[PDB]
């Protein structure tokens, strides 16, 4: 009732500040409810900005990938189908 | 060869400002169911020649009342800055290339107001002063405004780089991105440069000359090229910002030339804008400035952060 | 050209001379604009892109509205130069003395120590064989003010706010 | 203090990988995947002893191994190659994008004539194993020793004899 | 240095042209031509009196959002981090502080004149 | 009254740029990272008072890679005796340093 | 140290001077006290790029947010007192003795 | 659009970084083995340029370390020629 | 001013010192001090006359000067230390620049001239909070950095603080201006004992803004500005006058009244430290507070001066504004010297 009156008043008298509320408004809620922020922070974590220090092989790091190109560490796989 | 390179982008752009001139009196006249010069040259060719070698010939006075310093260093800086102000465009490739083009044509921009300003202080005249001061009150509006759009388009660059904007339109031209933000930019540009229904610092109707009221001969001369390859330099900013134009590497005339058509249009539509509408006041210029665009500007801003990271779309750092 | 940082900042002396004289506000603002765009130029030279561009930027558009009050507030039917009155000269003067002295006890005496002990050697010595790589680090280290300084941008937030509430408040009556 | 000891001029001697920026680009992916375990092992070096005159002889076998892959390219791969490099060449920016034709022609030859197979997106970046002999540093930093600290509280808390001794407070 | 080159021919070519502009013409000059325009008549006052604005807190204001927009400058930089929400949050949290000076200063009519 | 409310709390206002050898972004490390680290090690726990005399070399080597004055002195000295050699010509300085020799990659 | 060091903090002194010794304008006070903020900037900016303290690059901005702040208290001070006294004289500023 | 096209330029962007990365280790050995024959032909030089100064020790450590301190341009071309000197320091700042 | 306005400016006053004494890096201490004067300009200013104004821009000068010369002292330390943590300072030059810096903050003479002209152009309610709130900040910044002060300059500037405090009182008949004075006696005694121990600093912090409290307050609830329109409270409410009167003999330093607390054990610390002469001279210059001090008195209580006919009216009215704080503050400034062993709990 009173929100339609105003909403209709605002947007008849000062449309540019209605506009301007509802742009700011969309900018703070929406990156919340979104499935892509948390692939807007993996690209950035994924881009070598420095060099990848390698680690001492002693012989107990299973997961580590020792090698050019085999299968074990981190994959890109995901950023390739974006 | 580099100072090939710069005779190369000064003269060209002093002969596009002198016939810039005519241009727009032609223009004007057919819009105004008249004829541009046509007497002067084959279709009125020859009139900017003439206007500058009378200007040039033109005795120049020195105001009684006038600090001579600065009323001889304000044309300098215009037209210094004016000339400055193309050296980092990309077209397609920049004369000198700065990572942080964008901020140093802002910084050239601010500095520039400052010929108006001691031009008109140093005039030592009444409508002089008025015309500095009104100057003041056009740089306070538009400044943030200006910096504010400028850096929400270039949120979906990367960088301050200007060369890479064209690498960022390679698919679309950013005007489908940003049009709200390009109608403002394109009205701050109107109101920075001392345009149409923004030209107050001059006010013709108004103030007689504004701040350039007790300049002659010469100086005249140099604030007039000034100015005008101000519009030409701002108008092929908003080119390369918004227009952007496809880029062969081996090719790079086909740049060149879709880059000159665009700028040439942003002009002509700039020149329409004078020809169509009443001067503002420089009140009414200020309100409009810090409370109708400023306030979208923000909006739009916080919008244009918000969104290559709600869509996982944040463009390359280099 | 292996001294380009030292005339600039001798330039950059000139200028602070040049507006502590105290001539008229308005050509005091000329001689800010000129110290500030040395110093850019410094910052530049020094790889500080950036934070030069923004001296220059800030102070270029806070000296104007300083000049628009020059125009309203400290106008005087007789704008004074710093040829105008013997003590805006005498400081101008004195402030060209004491830099040039300076300069050339620097300069002809490599080590002078007038307060601290100070280098004649080219500024160019004091830079680092360092690589930054794909990388602005003055850039990044000023972004980092969103992500690691959360504090300061708060309490610099806060105070511009208020700021805006003080100058309302004090220009009221 | 003491002299700064440095390697002699005849020590750091190495023949020379003298190609361009824009060679180097081209074959860097596979660069990065044949010469891998040579290069990391001199990072290791180079991130273990933060000195570069205990890795002199690492960087050696670096470019040992980097002239060795050169020289297979030349022996089996040249002409492409050379088509590759000279396009991206011409662009400023030595950019990968301008000149993808040419790197399937590269690719094509050597994933035929030499096997190689060029490592996929983000795997160059991967952080690997180096599996050296040389004994890790005990004192990379030649710290001194650290100082002494003070010694460190005591046991349980008793009343002050008298209370308050200031002046004349009995308690 | 190449670009002190171009700001030093641009800085030479515009003292050129003035250099020309004053010493090419026939100069005649007299006391009356020389005097201040004031549309026919006589100035009855000195231009250098105070001009008072009717915006000066406009113009205040205007410096600290020039202050703010500095500040806002490093934000494409600061979208390449790692903390996305932090950086969001603060950025979001200038702009909401900087309308929210603009709202004040426009309620309690700063915007307006005189 | 430095009343010490991170330390209480655990919150981190203010202690992340108070050195150079702190985290940074990109792990872009300080000019003088080693120095500052070896000083800060030293001098932890021991107190002001020790820390002025005790962990004096750290600190002095911390000094000298910031500012470079005995660095830059030695470099001067070294400058001036070779130009005071140019002038009696008892000295010819080698084609590497007077850009005739191709400098290594 | 560096020669430009040796410049920069000279002007620095040089303004403080100036700001210390007041002519007649309240206006050329603020005008020192502005110089001062800078020749703070550019020396800190300078000891910052040259150590490599990449977190403290921010610190030289915080710096001018904090100059330009104190600008805008000394420009609402200047206009009250011309509001007040019609010229911006720094004599006028004279009922509080002693 | 634009978000394809943004999201396309940061593959293209790591994919650049990883090339830079592969190529990283040459140039480091390259870096070192530079500044190393740069700091014996100083310090060549210096052994005969101040071998008559009083007690001038050649190759003097100014640090108490015996740590690696990576050079200052000064320590490096120090004795070069001044076309070398700006190159080493401001090419990269002057170059646009 | 809006009163949500004057609330969220005095907050904004306590932030920046809350700021300064709880921060860590030197960039922060600098931003606390800024905001301290953003926020208290206008509180200086909230009552408008020329007056007003005047004191408003003097303080901001000197305060602006202050923290110019308190950051370029920061700055130079960063650059012969490479540190921002308020430590000992590693310079020397740095170290006497931000001496310079804090005293003129506090108002140590030489720098004590604004603070005299300050506090009487602004009300005895911003005058209450500049002579008490104000004080804090750079009393916190002096006691963290009191390792690497030099002794002899901040010893200098107390004596001439106590010295000019006491000879200024003597000519002066406006009350703000004695009040004025009389701080900068007490900050004088305060930054005395520096070098030597803090905790004697903090207790002569915490008795003099008990006893400024309640004297500022005992002055508002008089509305009292000048010794003659003090002097007719006698007779509209002579337990305010008496109040007054055992305050100012407690600020004399009298015993058994608390403003003995910290002028004995400032003695005492001093004499620990084998200085005797410069505790003697700072307790015989007292004497000067002491003696304007008990001129008002007489003035006010201990004589009594003529009034005037329109008090009867006023004598029919009770005072409508109440001070909750105004009897614990003078308690605790008058009947607290019994309770000194408690000085360990500021420790």
């Amino acid at each position: 009732g009173r929100i339609a009156s105003f909403l209709k008043n605002a947007w008849a008298k000062e449309p540019v500040l209605v506009a301007s509320f509802a742009i700011g408004g969309l900018a703070i809620i929406l990156p919340s409810l979104s499935p892509y922020t948390n692939y807007a922070i993996r690209i950035n974590r994924a881009t070598p900005y420095n060099y990848p220090v390698p680690l001492r092989d002693d012989g107990n790091m299973p997961d580590v990938p020792s090698h050019p190109q085999d299968p074990q560490g981190p994959s890109l796989e995901w950023l390739k189908n974006l | 060869m580099f100072m090939i390179n710069i005779l190369s982008l000064i003269i060209p752009i002093l002969l596009a400002v002198a016939f810039l001139t005519l241009v727009e009196r032609k223009v004007l006249g057919y819009m105004q169911l008249r004829k541009g010069p046509n007497v002067v040259g084959p279709y009125g060719l020859l009139q900017p020649i003439a206007d500058a070698l009378k200007l040039f010939t033109k005795e120049p006075l020195r105001p009684a009342t006038s600090s001579i310093s600065m009323f001889i260093i304000a044309p300098i800086l215009a037209l210094s800055l004016a000339l400055t102000m193309w050296v980092p465009l990309p077209m397609p490739y920049p004369l000198i290339n700065m990572n942080l083009g964008v901020l140093f044509m802002l910084a050239m921009s601010s500095l520039a107001v400052y010929s108006i300003l001691w031009s008109g202080w140093a005039s030592n005249s009444k409508y002089a002063l008025i015309g500095a001061l009104r100057a003041v009150a056009q740089t306070i509006s538009y400044e943030v405004t200006l910096a504010i759009i400028l850096l929400s388009v270039l949120l979906m660059n990367g960088s301050y780089t200007l060369s890479t904007l064209i690498t960022t339109q390679e698919h679309i031209w950013m005007i489908f991105t940003s049009w709200p933000l390009a109608m403002m930019w394109f009205i701050s540009t109107l109101a920075e440069t001392n345009r149409a229904p923004f030209d107050l610092t001059e006010g013709e109707s108004e103030l007689v000359s504004g701040f350039n009221v007790e300049y002659a001969a010469g100086p005249f001369a140099m604030f007039f090229m000034a100015e005008y390859a101000n519009i030409i330099m701002m108008n092929a900013f908003t080119a390369i910002l918004f227009l952007g134009a496809s880029h062969d590497p081996h090719t790079p005339e086909l740049y060149t030339i879709n880059f000159v058509l665009k700028t040439l249009a942003l002009t002509i539509t700039f020149l329409w804008i004078r020809a169509s509408y009443p001067r503002f006041r420089y009140d009414q210029l200020m309100h409009l400035l810090w409370k109708s665009f400023l306030p979208l500007t923000l909006a739009l801003c916080m919008w244009h952060i918000s969104l290559p990271i709600m869509t996982a779309s944040i463009p390359p750092q280099s | 050209t292996m001294y380009i940082a030292f005339i600039l900042s001798t330039i950059f002396v000139i200028g602070f001379v040049g507006f502590s004289s105290k001539p008229s506000p308005i050509y005091g603002g000329l001689g800010l604009i000129v110290s500030g765009g040395v110093g850019c130029g410094i910052v530049l030279n020094f790889g500080g892109s950036f934070l030069g561009l923004m001296v220059f930027l800030i102070y270029l558009g806070g000296m104007l509205v300083v000049f628009g009050y020059t125009t309203a507030m400290a106008t005087e039917m007789y704008p004074e130069v710093w040829v105008s009155n013997k003590t805006v000269f005498g400081a101008f003067v004195s402030g060209l003395m004491m830099e040039f002295c300076m300069v050339y006890y620097a300069l002809k005496e490599e080590e002078v120590e007038i307060i601290f002990k100070f280098n004649g050697l080219g500024d160019w010595v004091i830079y680092d064989t360092g690589d930054s790589g794909f990388f602005s680090e003055e850039a990044m280290g000023i972004a980092a003010l969103y992500s690691y300084g959360t504090w300061l941008v708060i309490v610099t937030g806060w105070s511009l706010l208020i700021g805006v509430v003080v100058i309302m408040e004090i220009t009221r009556g | 203090p003491g002299i700064v000891e440095l390697p002699t001029l005849e020590d750091l001697k190495v023949q020379e990988v003298k190609v361009s920026s824009s060679v180097l680009k081209a074959a860097a992916h596979h660069y990065g995947a044949q010469c891998d375990k040579p290069n990391k092992e001199f990072m290791l070096c180079r991130w273990e002893e933060k000195d570069p005159r205990r890795c002199l002889e690492e960087g050696k076998l670096v470019n040992q191994c980097a002239l060795d892959f050169f020289r297979q390219i030349k022996r089996h791969c040249a002409e492409p190659f050379t088509e590759y490099w000279t396009c991206i060449d011409y662009s400023g920016l030595q950019l990968f994008r301008h000149c993808r034709k040419q790197q399937a022609k590269f690719d094509e030859c050597v994933l035929d004539k030499l096997g190689w197979v060029r490592p996929d997106l983000g795997e160059l970046s991967k952080v690997t194993k180096v599996k050296t002999d040389r004994p890790l540093p005990e004192n990379p930093y030649h710290s001194r020793a650290r100082p002494e600290p003070n010694p460190e509280a005591e046991g349980d808390l008793k009343p002050a004899k008298h209370g308050s001794r200031l002046f004349f407070w009995t308690m | 240095m190449n670009i002190m080159l171009t700001l030093l021919t641009n800085v030479t070519l515009a003292s050129l042209l003035v250099l020309i502009a004053f010493w090419l013409p026939q100069l005649n000059a007299y006391s009356e031509k020389t005097s201040p325009y004031e549309c026919g008549f006589d100035p009855m006052g000195s231009a250098r009196l105070p001009f008072s604005m009717k915006f000066f807190l406009v113009a205040i204001t205007f410096l600290l959002f020039d202050l703010e927009i500095a500040l806002l400058l490093p934000l494409p930089w600061a979208s390449q981090t790692n903390n996305l929400k932090t950086m969001l949050t603060m950025a979001l949290f200038l702009l909401i502080l900087l309308a929210a000076s603009l709202a004040y200063e426009w309620t309690q009519k700063g915007l307006e004149w005189a | 009254p430095f009343f010490d409310v991170q330390k209480r709390l655990g919150l981190d206002l203010d202690r992340w740029m108070t050195i150079q050898s702190a985290e940074q972004p990109h792990k872009i490390p300080g000019r003088c990272h080693a120095f500052e680290k070896e000083w800060i090690e030293c001098a932890h726990g021991i107190g002001g008072i020790r820390a002025e005399k005790e962990c004096k070399i750290e600190f002095d080597d911390f000094v000298e890679c910031l500012l470079r004055q005995k660095t830059m002195k030695r470099l001067s000295a070294i400058k001036r005796q070779r130009d005071k050699l140019i002038k009696e010509g008892k000295y010819t300085p080698p084609p590497h340093h007077l850009g005739k020799e191709d400098p290594r990659p | 140290m560096p020669l430009v060091y040796m410049n920069i903090i000279m002007a620095f002194a040089i303004a403080l001077a100036g700001l210390l010794m007041y002519r007649s304008h309240l206006m050329s006070s603020l005008l020192c006290l502005e110089g001062m903020m800078l020749s703070l900037f550019i020396m800190s900016t300078l000891i910052i790029l040259n150590t490599h303290f990449t977190l403290a690059n921010m610190m030289p901005i915080i710096l001018l947010v904090f100059a330009a702040c104190e600008a805008a208290l000394g420009l609402s001070l200047l206009v009250m007192v011309s509001n007040t006294y019609g010229t911006d004289y720094v004599q006028n500023l004279n009922l509080l003795q002693c | 659009s634009m978000m394809k096209w943004n999201r396309e330029r940061r593959r293209l962007q790591i994919e650049d970084f990883e090339a830079r990365i592969a190529l990283m280790p040459l140039f480091q050995a390259e870096k070192d083995r530079r500044v190393l024959q740069m700091l014996r032909e100083n310090l060549e030089e210096e052994a005969i340029i101040m071998k008559d100064v009083p007690d001038w020790k050649v190759g003097e450590s100014v640090f108490h370390t015996t740590r690696w301190v990576t050079p200052m341009m000064g320590e490096l071309y120090g004795l070069r020629t001044n076309e070398e000197i700006l190159s080493a320091t401001y090419g990269f700042i002057w170059y646009t | 001013m809006n009163p949500i306005i004057y609330t969220t400016l005095i907050m904004t006053v306590m932030s920046g010192t809350m700021l300064v004494m709880i921060s860590s890096h030197w960039l922060l201490i600098w931003i606390g001090f800024e905001m301290n004067l953003l926020a208290m300009i206008p509180v200086l200013m909230k009552n408008f006359n020329p007056r007003a104004t005047e004191a408003a821009t003097k303080y901001f000068l000197t305060q602006a000067t202050a923290s110019m010369m308190l950051m370029m002292a920061i700055i130079i330390n960063l650059l012969y230390s490479g540190q921002w943590t308020i430590t000992k300072m590693f310079n020397p030059v740095a170290m006497t620049m931000m001496t310079m810096a804090l005293a003129m903050k506090l108002g140590l003479s030489p720098f004590h001239f604004w603070v005299p002209e300050v506090t009487q152009g602004i009300s005895l309610q911003a005058g209450l909070l500049l002579l008490t709130w104000q004080k804090l900040a750079p009393l916190s910044v002096l006691c963290q950095i009191s390792q690497s002060i030099n002794p002899n300059l901040m010893l200098t500037m107390a004596m001439l603080s106590i010295l000019i405090g006491g000879w200024g009182g003597l000519n002066q008949t406006q009350l703000r201006k004695i009040m004025a004075y009389s701080s900068i006696a007490h900050m004088g005694w305060m930054t005395a004992v520096l070098p030597y121990n803090t905790t004697m600093t903090i207790l002569n912090l915490l008795i003099y803004i008990t006893m400024t409290l309640a004297m500022f307050m005992l002055l508002i609830h008089s509305s009292a500005t000048t010794t003659l329109s003090l002097s007719h409270t006698w007779n509209k409410m002579p337990v305010i006058t008496s109040l007054m009167m055992v305050t100012l003999l407690s600020m004399g330093g009298l015993p058994p009244l608390s403003g003995f607390m910290p002028k004995w054990m400032i003695i005492q610390e001093m004499t620990k430290n084998e200085s005797i002469i410069m505790p003697t001279l700072m307790a015989m210059t007292a004497l000067l507070n002491l003696y304007f001090y008990m001129r008002l008195a007489y003035s006010s209580s201990l004589t009594m001066f003529p009034s005037t006919n329109n008090m009867k009216m006023k004598w029919q009215f009770e005072h409508t504004k109440q001070m909750k704080l105004l009897p614990t503050m003078i308690v605790l400034s008058t009947l607290v010297l019994p309770m000194t062993p408690a000085l360990s709990s500021l420790n």
